[PDB]
């Protein structure tokens, strides 16, 4: 068979940059048979290119390929938060048909801060006899961030797991979600419950908070 | 300038070659060969390149401007091998007054003719031998990435088959025989992808064949057009036998259904009419037999050319002075052997005899006409179906050197007809 | 317009076998090709197999001899992967795909939603969902984010949309961080005006097709 190779993996190039992604195979796969396809995070592979890269297919101008026999490669012109994907050539020269590794392409932005938000657990949820208590970073653009779980003004460090969304197609941020699980009966000992979020977005971290007893 | 060859072995090339040719140059070649021998042409060395409207190649067969052209050449390729049995091969040299170029450089043989096997008309006719040259191959289209050509429409060729660029009825393989032909039958495959191992091929198809590539028929089964069943799979071979044998020169398949794409592998069997006993071409198409021996009864409008009558080469037909003439009062007469039938063709709204009568002479003066015994008078021949595609009506050798053809029944438009006598000498 | 609609998903246990179905629609025609690709949770797209629906001639990867086979039903436009002896490293998206009728370069021009199966020995619970709306609700910043939380869940995976699908702006549905031992826990976020939160009512619906568990809560 004949194998493909994508040699960039991952990419940040900021909006509006002109980004180019190798193909390269280890035989010589004429340039018609040459496809590529563009992965959005949660979706399907859609086509982009179908010969040599060459012919694209109802879609932006900014994409071009060129190519033939092992090298061969995918440009976009202006680089847009949309186009934050996996991509994937293809070849069909001879079969079995192969595909390439894939290139995640991401996006630099300007320093964004996160809207922090907090939680109280659901009154159905402490009948079941756990009380989860959420805290949400928004909108934020470097993805390292800082979550502390502080209970009565002591860190709590046991049992904090999250979660963070792939960047956004529109703003090209991350989102992210600290759930704290604790038994009715920890909920119950302890009254303030906080999220102190350190972002390069800010100096001052933000602490945000809520006390058991208040509503 | 001009030439004849005639010994077994010999050579042509263009004026002084190995050097470049002079130029405002017009010679004709001619090779002519024996009853029952085959003239093999074999180009070694070819430069004209500068359509063809500076320097050229005309080959003829026959005499040059009167029988058929079988092609023109002027670039750097050199033309594929040709086996005449018409008895006469011509090539006509063109220079103009710029450029000499390196020329051309070829040689013939005289071989005897072995006719195949009994007289068996189900020999290939070199799809897959390379006898037909690649030059020969042509289609309407190919698909775009240039991997299905015509060249590999060749059966049980290795490297995929013909497609052409769109999967639709309009689209057809073309082989140029270069000859006149007898075709009995037709074998296709599929092809098999080289790349994805897809699995294509053509499930039917319609037959059209031609005698200059311009006037075609499509071969029709009865009243309507006959649809040949093709292959149902990519690689199997599916032969389908004609039941009634054609005479041609260009053969197209048009695919009518197909499995997922048009993919063509093609073997095209027939013989030469030649290749049965004393069926020798007289001299009608290739020119041998001259206009001074071409005569009518009648001739629509006054000094008419004797060379419009001719089998194949001409681009008309002959017509009498009156278009609905009554039966028995119009001819054809040819002045020439021992005569075994002829072939008749209609004219290029369409003109063709539908049923004719043949009569025969030594002397010119006192005449016979060919007589069915169950009748008790002169035999009613078969005419065509057809104005292009023509139809040889054999009968019992007679000797004679005066043939007229008599029209008795013909289409709406009127007495059309094109001829060719066969025979041989005594 | 080309449309293949896919199977839903599926946990079905180690060695068992899956078979999953692509609904061919919209041009259709005969001699259609379908093609079957294995996205494995890592990354990566592998060919698994192709079919010529009109002739049964599967071709298949190596890596999956033995153990799929794909089926065509010409009656109804539906072709099938069925997937034998199940292995851990076979829970994947499972995406068909046919190309163009007069391609002969094979690109896939028309893919599937995706199916997964998750090969896991746990089996299925539904979720349960808990509302996360902020205590002292009526704070002074001009928007508000309100959730839905889907916790125990297993397998993946669920779908939360929000006003039966009205709100898809301002929406961030987390990936799911596996809990316990084999339950999922997914939180859902929707931003909306303060001035808004009283007047207009927020739901969010959940889905759980592997349990068919179709959940709506107002937060």
């Amino acid at each position: 068979d004949i194998q493909m190779t994508q040699s960039p993996s991952s990419l940040s190039a900021s909006v509006g940059d002109r980004v180019t992604i190798t193909c390269t195979a280890s035989s010589s796969v004429s340039s018609s048979y040459l496809h590529w396809y563009q992965q959005k995070p949660g979706k399907a592979p859609k086509l982009l290119i179908y010969r040599t890269s060459n012919l694209a297919s109802g879609v932006p101008s900014r994409f071009s390929g060129s190519g033939s026999g092992t090298d061969f490669t995918l440009t976009i012109s202006s680089l847009q938060p949309e186009d934050f994907a996996t991509y994937y050539c293809h070849q069909y020269y001879r079969s079995p048909p192969t595909f390439g590794g894939g290139t995640k392409v991401e996006i630099k932005r300007t320093v964004a801060a996160p809207s922090v938000f907090i939680f109280p657990p659901s009154d159905e949820q402490l009948k079941s006899g756990t009380a989860s208590v959420v805290c949400l970073l928004n909108n934020f653009y470097p993805r390292e961030a800082k979550v502390q779980w502080k209970v009565d003004n002591a860190l709590q460090s046991g049992n904090s797991q999250e979660s963070v969304t792939e960047q956004d197609s529109k703003d090209s941020t991350y989102s992210l979600s600290s759930t704290l699980t604790l038994s009715k009966a920890d909920y119950e000992k302890h009254k303030v419950y906080a999220c102190e979020v350190t972002h390069q977005g800010l100096s001052s971290p933000v602490t945000k908070s809520f006390n058991r007893g208040e509503c | 300038c001009s030439k004849n060859f005639t010994s077994p072995n010999g050579t042509i090339e263009s004026p002084g070659f190995p050097e470049k040719y002079p130029h405002n140059l017009d010679c004709t070649f001619t090779i002519l060969a024996k009853p029952k021998m085959e003239i093999i042409l074999q180009f070694l060395i070819f430069d004209l390149e500068h359509d063809c409207k500076y320097d050229w190649l005309d080959i003829w067969d026959g005499i040059p401007h009167v029988g058929p052209l079988i092609g023109k050449y002027c670039g750097t390729k050199t033309p594929s091998e040709l086996r005449s049995s018409t008895g006469i091969l011509s090539l006509t040299f063109h220079t103009d007054m710029a450029v000499a170029k390196d020329g051309f450089s070829a040689r013939y043989y005289l071989v005897h003719q072995e006719p195949l096997e009994n007289f068996q008309c189900n020999v290939p006719l070199g799809m897959e031998s390379g006898r037909i040259a690649n030059e020969q191959i042509s289609a309407s289209s190919t698909y775009s990435d240039g991997r299905w050509t015509p060249q590999q429409s060749r059966l049980h060729g290795d490297d995929n088959g013909w497609t052409p660029n769109l999967d639709s009825n309009k689209e057809y393989l073309q082989v140029d025989l270069r000859f006149l032909t007898m075709l009995t039958a037709i074998a296709t495959q599929g092809a098999i992808s080289r790349e994805t191992q897809n699995g294509y091929y053509v499930k039917s198809y319609k037959l059209e064949v031609s005698t200059n590539g311009e006037d075609w028929m499509v071969y029709r089964h009865g009243k309507n057009h006959k649809v040949f069943q093709a292959n149902n799979d990519a690689t199997e071979v599916v032969l389908n036998k004609l039941h009634a044998p054609l005479l041609t020169r260009f053969v197209r398949i048009r695919p009518q259904t197909w499995h997922s794409g048009i993919a063509l592998r093609l073997e095209l069997f027939g013989c030469r009419v030649t290749d049965a006993p004393c069926s020798n071409m007289l001299g009608m198409l290739s020119g041998l037999i001259a206009d001074s021996q071409i005569s009518a009864s009648s001739t629509q409008e006054y000094l008419w050319s004797p060379s419009a009558a001719r089998l194949v080469s001409s681009r008309s037909g002959w017509f009498p002075r009156i278009p609905q003439a009554q039966p028995g009062e119009e001819w054809l007469q040819v002045d020439l052997k021992t005569v075994k039938g002829v072939i008749i063709q209609g004219a290029r709204a369409r003109a063709f005899v539908r049923k004719f009568k043949v009569s025969y002479s030594l002397n010119g003066k006192d005449w016979e006409y060919i007589q069915d015994p169950r009748t008790q008078q002169p035999k009613l021949f078969e005419g065509n179906m057809h104005y292009d595609t023509p139809d040889i009506r054999r009968f019992d050798p007679i000797p004679a050197q005066y043939v007229r053809v008599y029209p008795e029944r013909w289409s709406p438009a009127g007495i059309g007809m094109r001829l060719e006598v066969l025979g041989c000498d005594w | 317009e080309v449309q293949l609609v896919q199977s839903g998903a599926e946990v079905k246990k180690p060695g068992a076998t899956v078979k999953i179905s692509c609904k061919v629609s919209g041009f259709n025609i005969k001699d259609y090709y379908i093609h079957w690709v294995q996205q494995a949770p890592g990354k990566g797209l592998e060919w698994m197999g192709r079919i010529d629906v009109e002739d049964d001639e599967t071709k298949y990867a190596p890596k999956f001899q033995g153990r799929v086979t794909i089926t065509a039903d010409t009656s109804t436009d539906t072709a099938y992967m069925e997937l034998s002896s199940l292995r851990s490293e076979d829970t994947a998206v499972y995406y068909c795909a046919t190309p163009i009728y007069g391609s002969r370069e094979a690109w896939f021009a028309y893919w599937g939603q995706g199916t997964l199966v998750t090969v896991s020995s746990a089996s299925t619970k539904g979720p349960s969902v808990f509302p996360l709306a902020p205590c002292s609700r009526s704070t002074s910043e001009s928007t508000a984010a309100l959730g839905c939380l889907v916790k125990d869940y297993f397998p993946e995976p669920v779908t939360v949309s929000w006003n039966s699908g009205a709100l898809t702006s301002g929406v961030h549905t987390f990936p799911a961080v596996l809990q316990s031992s084999g339950l999922y826990s997914l939180s859902s976020v929707v931003t909306v005006p303060s001035s808004s939160l009283g007047t207009k009512t927020y739901t969010c619906n959940v889905d759980h097709k592997p349990s068919n568990t179709k959940v709506d809560k107002r937060v």
